[PDB]
């Protein structure tokens, strides 16, 4: 099969910049023909794919003059100028020169904006949970960005590092934040030993830690 | 108005048999050459081949070539792909697509969940504390995926479904809400946990603690 | 199409 390779991996732009997104095929994707079926598509998260540019560099109708694509024979690029906020999803390369037809592994364009400080709320264990025997203590960190974002637990002061489950959104399409959610998760007869649950978040847009907490 | 609606999730277990539909709407059917391709977390895509929609045959890429059956039903524009003896790794979210120069129209996709594994159902917990945020914790179920909404789909915004995570415990994800902190618990907040594998789904009501 | 049919007829 025609092999299509892609780069970058992952593509972080400012609003605004240029976004170069290559592919390379294995072998000639021009067609008998002497066309080159090369097309990129766009899929953004939950979402059906969207056909972007087609025989390498026509866009396609309602597309916006940002995009255009060049390139020929086994190396393409497709370049978005002045990116925007809904730009965002991953790209994929596409030939239909070939059988079987081929698609690239996809590049994820991460869009760089403004830093924001995380929301942070924290929860304590339902009835229900306890009921059943555990507790879990969750806390959201929403809307920040940068993505990178260190939370650390604590029970009654001490640093907790069982039990916590990870959890993170795609960036969102409209403010291009991310939101995380943190979840520490005990049993009840632990839960029940212990006063203080704190969640706190190490980010860029503070100096010290974004500290949430629930006592039992 | 030119459309291609692909029919619902299903869940199967290895060796049964699957059919999933593709109706197209808004052109003449019999005019575009129609794809079908499988999408997955760990491969990303692939064609699996394609049905000429005019003369009715069918094109099958060879990793296709065996349990796959590409047919059409003219009169109801629609296409169909079976897939016989199924297995696990035909878990994936499946599309059709109509070509002519290009995927110019895709269809809906249809997610294929292929398990032997023991379904179980979703634990539902509720996550009380200008603006308040709340939530659901769902854990414990088996296998994805769990859909979840709030106030059945009419609070949509200000919404943070986080993806899940299986682990020892299976299943885990969490579901937040923000809403104006002057209108809950007056104007009701309730998240539903749908989990189509045990034909289940789960109302809580978010009350203040 | 205008064509298509995998590449014309």
């Amino acid at each position: 099969d025609v092999l299509m390779t892609q780069t970058p991996l992952s593509l972080p732009v400012s609003l605004g910049d240029q976004a170069s997104i290559s592919c390379k095929s294995s072998q000639s994707i021009v067609h008998s023909s002497g066309n080159t079926y090369f097309e990129w598509y766009l899929q953004k998260p939950g979402q059906s794919p969207k056909l972007l540019i087609y025989k390498v560099s026509n866009r396609f109708s309602g597309v916006p003059d940002r995009f255009s694509g060049s390139g020929s024979g086994t190396d393409f690029t497709l370049k978005i100028s002045r990116v925007e906020a809904e730009d965002l999803g991953v790209y994929y390369c596409f030939q239909g020169s070939h059988i079987p037809f081929t698609f690239g592994s996809g590049t994820k364009l991460e869009i760089k904006r403004a830093d924001a400080a995380p929301t942070v709320s924290i929860f304590p264990p339902s009835s229900e949970q306890l009921t059943s025997g555990g507790a879990s203590v969750v806390c959201f960190l929403n809307n920040f960005y940068p993505k990178d974002i260190n939370v650390k637990w604590k029970i009654d002061g001490s640093e907790r590092q069982n039990g916590v489950l990870n959890s993170w959104t795609d960036q969102d399409s409209k403010d291009s934040t991310y939101s995380m959610s943190s979840t520490l998760t005990l049993t009840k007869d632990e839960y029940e030993r212990h006063n203080s649950y704190t969640c706190e978040a190490t980010h860029k847009t503070s100096t010290s830690p974004i500290v949430k907490s629930f006592n039992r | 108005q030119i459309q291609l609606v692909q029919s619902g999730p299903e869940l199967k277990t290895p060796g049964e048999t699957v059919r999933i539909s593709c109706k197209a709407s808004g052109y003449t059917f019999t005019t575009y050459g129609m794809s079908w391709v499988k999408q997955t977390p760990g491969k990303g895509f692939k064609w699996m081949g394609w049905i000429n929609t005019y003369s009715g045959v069918p094109t099958y890429a060879d990793d296709f070539k065996g349990r796959f059956a590409f047919s059409l039903e003219t009169s109801a524009s629609t296409a169909y792909l079976q897939i016989n003896n199924l297995k696990n790794e035909d878990t994936a979210t499946y599309f059709c697509a109509r070509r002519s120069w290009y995927f110019d129209v895709w269809g809906t996709g249809t997610t294929v969940t292929v398990s032997s594994a023991k379904t179980t159902p979703p634990s539902v917990y509720p996550l009380a504390p200008s603006m308040v945020t709340l939530g659901c914790l769902v854990k414990g179920y088996f296998p994805e995926p769990v859909t979840v909404t709030w106030n059945s789909g009419s609070l949509s915004s200000g919404v943070h479904t986080f993806p899940a995570v299986l682990q020892s415990d299976l299943y885990t994800l969490s579901s937040s809400v923000t809403v104006p902190s002057s209108t809950w618990p007056s104007q009701t907040v309730t998240c539903n946990v749908a989990h189509p594998a045990s034909s289940t789904k789960v109302d809580k009501k978010i009350v203040p603690r | 199409x205008x064509g298509x049919x995998x590449x014309x007829x």
